[PDB]
């Protein structure tokens, strides 16, 4: 799960995806920044601590709006507002 | 069990000789196979029944492309294939 | 139930990888599981069989840049 | 530790840039691993840095873009050295 004493800065949450993803699939679809720790928050959502704010930029970028097939559209946001 | 959304098949109609790699090897010609099974058989034997998932929706409609008549045709073959819907509130939110 | 046709070995992408970052490696193929077996080697379950197969057409012998490439085995021959 | 080839020492900084502006610099020529600026000099006039891009591929597009090991950008010279 998520690292002890983790930075809101290194945080973000993601959601839309397919409901059976576990949590290596969940790291796949932010290929490629590196995932420390993964919290799964519903079957559809997790939270996710990348290595530092510059991948949480980064990663937003790249995944929020993301349509991953007919069915399902990510939403990925910063956890530090 | 749940599978991806608009990714699956079910599949009539396999000839009495196949095993899972023989359909597993017809849909990869389409995209990357998640899942692949001979489920059972005919009465006769002379076919059989299987089930298989693509690894995306992109894939699945890549087959749905290459149909005709609800039927994938082969050199010698030709596959009844029918959408896989999974069971609703199966899914925990 | 685990299931060594499930599995196989990856080995020689940057050591500085954690299991999420192996798994990284698969996409799209459904990771179960991953055990670190060396600085640069790993075990890794997938879903089934077909997805072993297709992972190591994929990635066996593949560049990840001029200092890695992987090699990618099923666990049962 | 780090990724072979991909990493960057930063020299010649503007004194005025913080670690967004050293990252909104490397972004443009691919993704970012890590960033920071790590210090100034004794007369605060210019700062040094270090860049890792996410992967050989992204740090060779920087490899495309010096001159000499220079970046020369619009209205800045940046000292560009392999990190080893």
């Amino acid at each position: 799960s998520m690292p002890r004493g983790a930075d809101q800065e290194n945080m973000l949450k993601i959601s839309g995806y397919p409901g059976m993803l576990n949590t290596f699939g969940i790291a796949q679809l932010l290929t490629p920044y590196r995932v420390n720790g993964i919290t799964i928050t519903g079957a559809q959502s997790a939270v996710v601590a990348l290595e530092n704010k510059f991948q949480v930029y980064q990663a937003v970028q790249d995944f929020n709006g993301k349509k991953l097939d007919r069915n399902h559209k990510l939403q990925v946001s910063s956890l530090v507002v | 069990a749940y599978y991806l959304k608009d990714a699956g098949f079910h599949i009539r109609n396999i000839p009495k000789a196949w095993n899972d790699w023989n359909l597993f090897h017809v849909f990869q010609n389409f995209g990357k196979v998640s899942y692949c099974r001979v489920v059972g058989q005919s009465n006769d034997g002379q076919v059989q029944l299987g089930f298989v998932n693509m690894m995306s929706v992109a894939d699945a409609d890549e087959v749905r492309k290459n149909l005709n008549d609800g039927n994938l045709i082969g050199e010698n073959f030709t596959l009844k294939v029918t959408d896989h819907k999974n069971v609703g509130g199966s899914l925990l939110p």
